[PDB]
């Protein structure tokens, strides 16, 4: 998983 | 530094269910662990401090336990608003370090997307680029196919998708597909179609327009 | 009310320097330490350092050489500066305050400042309407916010008054290296003749502010 700026959420 | 390991990486539950997040530390840290929530487009919010101590303004359905190396954050009855990421932090050992987080997803009933298509604006056509946009609104689960056709030619490699995170209230997703072509190519064709495939549809739904009405 | 408000998002060239201001209220810098944490795709949450009540500083070990934190107690400002920026230093930077003066349980956070480390130049976006066309009384409409760098743009509708039914999609990077983003909202089709709809777009890194009125096409 990685933090995504766009949503400030983890993207898996 | 202390390594904090959070498992699993993703959790999927239905509303009303109980849910637990695990935080394991690479060595004993007593009860020196704090938990945070990060909602969509938010900053971290402090949920629990020192393993089990409550925080003012935080719903009682959030609680923590554990000591040593094994720690647990619990939500007794999950609400849709709890859709977020959850992080642990230790501070028994300098420097304070954070876990990689656990993503919490909510299940709900299948919902078919509402589909809308938008032609490029005359305003954009002046710039020599044409953007065709297809909106898939408020659907579940996330899986969906968007197929573009121009005058029955299948488009490929010239579109891009973007998906919202789960809605905090109804748990649905929304998706935009943008087909991008030159003004030249756009003016050389008539029928612009967006075909949507999704579990909540018995048949694919197509939305289309003819350039220039 | 305790608050931390940070300076705006910015582009910084490789090997250049970074500067963020944290401005607090609802407490005094003479009574509380202010911490700095960043959040990156590669490394997640990292604690960077702290300036204490009395002015002492601690920097997380890998940052000791290129980090300095300063403040002005009377102005309620904390000043974060980091030298020698490289690409992986691209992150959201936060300032934060603990519950008690000496601790590290971060109960108050700034809104976060996104810093993009890149050689490219700033570009402001164009805003294009996604016009409602002639869905069981519901119409969709929106704004295409296209060709900007770097992130972020904020988008709102009717100066903040319209929020229900709004979806603002994550930005995507086009092959050109410029970002693009759409924002939509569904409304009653019968309100199209009565209400005005405006998306308020702001790209702070380029000081571009645009209000786009969106109307059914002729």
């Amino acid at each position: 998983c990685q933090f995504d700026f766009s949503t400030r959420r983890l993207k898996c | 530094d202390i390594l904090l390991t959070q498992s699993p990486v993703i959790l999927s539950v239905s509303p009303g269910e109980r849910v637990s997040f695990s935080c394991r530390a690479s060595q004993s840290i007593g009860t020196n662990i704090h938990w945070y929530q990060q909602r969509t487009n938010g900053s971290p919010r402090l949920l629990i401090k020192y393993a089990s101590e409550s925080i003012s303004g935080i719903p009682s359905r959030f609680s923590g336990s554990g000591s040593g190396t094994d720690f647990t954050l619990s939500i007794n009855s999950v609400e849709s608003e709890d859709i977020a990421d959850y992080y642990c932090q230790q501070n028994n050992n300098w420097p304070t370090t954070f876990g990689a987080g656990t993503k919490l997803e909510l299940k709900r009933t299948v919902a078919a997307p509402s589909v809308f298509i938008f032609p490029p604006s005359d305003e954009q056509l002046k710039s020599g680029t044409a953007s065709v946009v297809c909106l898939l609104n408020n659907f579940y689960p996330r899986e969906a196919k968007v197929q573009w056709k121009v005058d029955n030619a299948l488009q490929s490699g010239n579109s891009q998708e973007s998906v919202t995170e789960q809605d905090s209230k109804d748990s649905t997703y929304s998706l935009s597909s943008t087909l991008t072509l030159s003004k030249a190519d756009y003016e050389k064709h008539k029928v612009y179609a967006c075909e949507v495939t999704h579990q909540g549809l018995s048949s694919p739904v197509t939305k289309s327009f003819n350039r220039g009405a | 009310q305790v608050q931390l408000k940070q300076s705006g998002p910015g582009l910084v060239q490789p090997s250049q320097s970074l500067s963020i201001t944290c401005t607090v209220s609802g407490f005094s810098l003479t009574n509380y330490g202010v911490h700095w944490v960043r959040q990156s795709p590669g490394k997640g949450l990292e604690w960077l350092g702290v300036i204490w009540s009395g002015g002492n500083t601690d920097y997380n070990t890998p940052f000791t050489s290129r980090l300095s934190i300063n403040k002005d107690n009377s102005k309620s400002q904390v000043f974060f500066k980091m030298n020698s920026l490289q690409s992986n230093d691209t992150a959201i930077y936060y300032c934060a305050r603990a519950l008690t003066y000496y601790d590290y349980e971060f109960a108050y956070w700034g809104q976060g400042t996104l810093v993009t480390v890149s050689a490219a130049s700033t570009k402001g976006p164009s805003v294009f309407p996604l016009a409602p066309s002639s869905s069981g009384g519901t119409a969709a409409l929106g704004c295409l916010v296209k060709d900007y760098f770097p992130e972020p743009v904020t988008v709102s509708w009717n100066s903040g008054a319209l929020t229900s039914g709004v979806h603002t999609f994550p930005a995507v990077l086009q092959s050109s290296g410029l970002y693009s983003l759409s924002s939509v909202v569904t409304v009653p089709s019968s309100s199209l003749g009565t209400q005005t709809y405006i998306c308020n777009v702001n790209h702070k890194p380029s000081n571009t502010k645009v209000d786009k009125r969106v109307e059914p096409k002729s």
